[PDB]
C-alpha cells in the first residue's frame, strides 16, 4: 500500500477504503533574494525559479503593483530595462543581470551587466590595392 | 626532410558550481520546537554561511580575472563578420567562431562548443532548466526538486556562458584581420612562418609549401572536431567533475535519514509519541550529527577551492602567455616544438588547441660543431650545423635539411678557434 | 575579516551547548559532584569543535596566502630587479619598468606603461619582393609608400626611415600576395 524510491522517499500511496492511487510531492520551502540599497525604503524581491502566476496567489498575499517575469524568476519592485547595460554594478544577481538604483514608481532598475568591451575602429578589413589599413600612434 | 602539423587539445578547470545551504531549513526542521533548541548553540549556522559566500566571491573574482585576461588589449574593426568570409588564406576557422555582427543575437556559441555543451546535462543552463520545473509539474521523481526544498540549491554565476563564448570568439578573430592585436601586428601566415622559423627551418622551404601548411591546419582542425564523437579526456574530466558534485550533493542529503543514536530519524515522530521533557536529548543528537556533516562538507569545499584557484591561475597564465603572445619558454605551452595556440569556451573551464611541428622523414648526415679558419680565427654555427657537400663546406638547419652557402647572417665570428675544430683554409668568405 | 573571526571565536564561550548555564562557575557550586560531568562534557565538546573549525579555516587560508606570496616573489624577481622578455606578465603589454614598496601585510607595486594619445591611419605592406626573385619582410614595423617611394616605420610610432640591413630580413623567395617593387636598390 506504499510506494518508495531508491533512497527512503515516499512517492506514492494507495488507499484501502477507496481503492485509489495517489502521488506525493513535497511542499514548497524556499528563500527569497532581496537587494537593498544604502538608504532605500523597500528591497527588490527576486523569487528564483518561480513564476509570478504562482507567487501572487500562493506565497505572498501582499498586493504588489509591479511584477514581471525574467530569466531567473519574476522580480518585484523593479522595471524591465534589459536593453540598457552597465559597466560596474554592486548588486549582482547572475546570468549577466544586475539591479541598479536611480534616485527619482519603482526606483530599482533591472539592467544588463557587461563589464568588458572592445575598442572599435572604422577601418577596412579586405585588402585595398594590395595594402592594408591600420592606425599608428 | 619532410614535416607536417599535428593538433592537441587540453582542458583546464576554472570554475565550480556554487552550492548554498540554509541555516535552519536543513539543520533542525521547518518547525519551531527544534529551532527553540538550536539557539543554544549560538551563531553556529551563521559561521557555515560565512564560508560558502567567500567561496562564491572567490569564484566570481577568478571568473572576472579570466574575462579580463581574455579581453585585455583587444581592438576590432567596425566592419566585423557580417556573414563575411570567415576563412583567411585558405584556413577555415568557421568551425571555431560564433557571430559578432549586428544580427545573430542571444546566441554566440561556435560549432565546436556545441558538441561539448550537448554532451553535458548539468551545465549552467541545466540547473536553471531543471529547477523551474519543480512548480509547473515535473516528473514522478526528481532529485534536484527534493534537494531544493531542503535548502540545497545551486546558484548561477555572475557571467553567463554566452558572454564567455562571445569573449572567446572575439579574442579569436583578433589575430585574423587588421589590426592584429594577438600577433603584435603581424599577419597570420607571416606569424606562422616566424614561429616555425625559430626552430631551424629556413625561409626557402616555407614559401614553397604554403598550401601544405594550410591543408595541415585544416586536417588538424577536422581531426580535433571529429575527435569528440568518441570518449576524449576533456569530456571525461568534465563528466567526472559533474558526477563528483552530484554525488556530494546526494550524500549531503542522506544525513537527514540517519538515526545518530536517537529513536527515529523523523523529527515529527519524536514529538508526536514522546513527552516534551525527554525529546531534547534526541533533538540534540540529531543537531550534533547534522552540524558535524555540514562542517565536513564545508571543510571539503574549502579544500577543493584552493585547487580550483590554482587551476584557474594556471589557465590565466596560459591564456596570457601562449595565445595572445609568444613567450620564449620551451616546453610550457605544448610538447617541445610549439607554433600557435587557440582558446575555446568549455563547461567549467576552457579548452585549448595546440599546433606542433611533427617531422615525417629523417636522413643521417655528418655534422660539425665548428671549423677553424685561416689566421687562428674561429667560427661557429647558430641554429644549425656545418656539413660537407661535394668537398665544400655549407650550412644547414637544425630542423630541416636544406644546404645553403655560409654567410655572415647564419654564423658567428670568433677571435680564436678551439683545438677540436676541423681545419679549412680553402674557405675565406663562402 | 581577521578581527571578525577572532571576535566570533570568543563569543562561543557564552553558549549553553545543551546545558543549564553558559558558565563553568554556575555549575560547580550548584549541583552534586556526580551530576556535573554530564554538563562539563557538553561544554567541552562544543569548544573543542569550535577550535577544530578555526584550525581548519586557518589551514585553508594559509595555502592561498602562501600561493599569493610566492606569486609576489616571482613577480618581484621578474619585473623589479630584472627585465624579463615575458609579455602580458608585468603589465598590460606595454610595460616598461616596475618598482616595489613596503605595504601592510604584503607589498606595493608601481607599474609604468606606454599609453599613446593620438593616432593616424596609413596603408601598410607586410613584405616586398625585389628584382631577382628576392623578397624582404619587415621586423617590428611596416612598409609605407611616401612620395612614390617605400620607407619603414615602427609599430608604435610614425617616424619614417629608409630601409637598411638592421631594419629588414632577407629571403630568397616571396609569395604572390606581396607587393612588387623593382626600384628598391638598397641592398
Ligand atoms: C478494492 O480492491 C480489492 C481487490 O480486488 C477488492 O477486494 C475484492 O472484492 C471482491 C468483491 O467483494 C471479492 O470478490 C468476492 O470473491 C468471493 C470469493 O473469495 C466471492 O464469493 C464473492 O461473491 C466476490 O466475488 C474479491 O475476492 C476481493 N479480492 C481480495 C483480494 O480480497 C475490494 O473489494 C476493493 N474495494 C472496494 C471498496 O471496491
Ligand atoms: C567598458 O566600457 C565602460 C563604459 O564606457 C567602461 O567603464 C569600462 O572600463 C570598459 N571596459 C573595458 C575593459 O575597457
Amino acid at each position: 500500500n506504499l510506494l518508495y524510491d531508491s533512497n527512503g522517499n515516499i512517492i506514492g500511496f494507495k488507499d484501502f477504503l477507496t481503492n485509489k492511487t495517489y502521488t506525493i510531492l513535497p511542499c514548497y520551502s524556499g528563500r527569497v533574494s532581496a537587494a537593498f540599497y544604502q538608504n532605500s525604503s523597500s528591497p527588490a524581491l527576486l523569487y528564483r525559479n518561480l513564476k509570478c502566476s504562482y507567487v501572487l496567489n500562493n506565497i505572498s498575499f501582499i498586493s504588489q503593483p509591479f511584477y514581471f517575469d525574467s530569466y531567473l524568476g519574476c522580480v518585484l519592485n523593479a522595471v524591465n530595462l534589459t536593453s540598457y547595460s552597465v559597466s560596474s554594478c554592486d548588486l549582482r544577481m547572475g546570468s549577466g543581470f544586475c539591479i541598479d538604483y536611480a534616485l527619482p514608481s519603482s526606483p530599482y532598475r533591472f539592467v544588463t551587466f557587461e563589464p568588458f568591451n572592445v575598442s572599435f575602429v572604422n577601418d577596412s578589413v579586405e585588402t585595398v590595392g594590395g595594402l592594408f589599413e591600420i592606425q599608428i600612434p | 626532410t619532410n614535416f607536417t602539423i599535428a593538433g592537441h587539445e587540453e582542458f583546464i578547470q576554472t570554475s565550480s558550481p556554487k552550492v548554498t545551504i540554509d541555516c535552519s531549513a536543513f539543520v533542525c526542521s521547518n518547525y519551531a520546537a527544534c529551532h527553540d533548541l538550536l539557539s543554544e548553540y549560538g551563531t553556529f549556522c551563521d559561521n557555515i554561511n560565512s564560508i560558502l559566500n567567500e567561496v562564491n566571491d572567490l569564484l566570481d573574482i577568478t571568473q572576472l580575472q579570466v574575462a579580463n585576461a581574455l579581453m585585455q588589449g583587444v581592438t576590432l574593426s567596425s566592419n566585423l563578420n557580417t556573414n563575411l568570409h570567415s576563412d583567411v588564406d585558405n584556413i577555415d576557422f568557421k568551425s571555431l567562431l560564433g557571430c559578432l555582427g549586428s544580427q545573430c543575437g542571444s546566441s554566440s556559441r561556435s560549432p565546436l562548443e556545441d558538441l561539448l555543451f550537448n554532451k553535458v546535462k548539468l551545465s549552467d543552463v541545466g540547473f536553471v532548466e531543471a529547477y523551474n520545473n519543480c512548480t509547473g509539474g515535473s516528473e514522478i521523481r526528481d532529485l534536484l526538486c527534493v534537494q531544493s526544498f531542503n535548502g540545497i540549491k545551486v546558484l548561477p554565476p555572475i557571467l553567463s556562458e554566452t558572454q564567455i563564448s562571445g569573449y572567446t570568439t572575439a579574442a579569436t578573430v583578433a589575430a585574423m584581420f587588421p589590426p592584429w592585436s594577438a600577433a603584435a601586428g603581424v599577419p597570420f601566415p607571416l606569424n606562422v612562418q616566424y614561429r616555425i622559423n625559430g626552430l631551424g627551418v629556413t625561409m626557402d622551404v616555407l614559401n614553397k609549401n604554403q598550401k601544405l601548411i594550410a591543408n595541415a591546419f585544416n586536417k588538424a582542425l577536422l581531426s580535433i572536431q571529429n575527435g569528440f564523437t568518441a570518449t576524449p579526456s576533456a569530456l571525461a574530466k568534465i563528466q567526472s567533475v559533474v558526477n563528483a558534485n552530484a554525488q556530494a550533493l546526494n550524500s549531503l542529503l542522506q544525513q537527514l535519514f540517519n538515526k545518530f543514536g536517537a529513536i527515529s530519524s523523523s523529527l515529527q515522530e519524536i514529538l508526536s509519541r514522546l513527552d516534551p521533557p525527554e525529546a531534547q536529548v534526541q533533538i540534540d543528537r540529531l543537531i550534533n550529527g547534522r552540524l558535524t556533516a555540514l562542517n565536513a562538507y564545508v571543510s571539503q569545499q574549502l579544500s577543493d577551492i584552493t585547487l580550483i584557484k590554482a587551476g584557474a591561475s594556471r589557465a590565466i597564465e596560459k591564456v596570457n602567455e601562449c595565445v595572445k603572445s609568444q613567450s620564449p619558454r620551451i616546453n610550457f605551452c605544448g610538447n617541445g616544438n610549439h607554433i600557435l595556440s587557440l582558446v575555446q569556451n568549455a563547461p567549467y573551464g576552457l579548452l585549448f588547441i595546440h599546433f606542433s611541428y611533427k617531422p615525417t622523414s629523417f636522413k643521417t648526415v655528418l655534422v660539425s660543431p665548428g671549423l677553424c679558419l685561416s689566421g687562428d680565427r674561429g667560427i661557429a654555427p647558430k641554429q644549425g650545423y656545418f656539413i660537407k657537400q661535394n668537398d665544400s663546406w655549407m650550412f644547414t638547419g637544425s630542423s630541416y635539411y636544406y644546404p645553403e652557402p655560409i654567410s655572415d647572417k647564419n654564423v658567428v665570428f670568433m677571435n680564436s678557434c678551439s683545438v677540436n675544430f676541423t681545419k679549412a683554409p680553402f674557405i675565406y668568405l663562402n
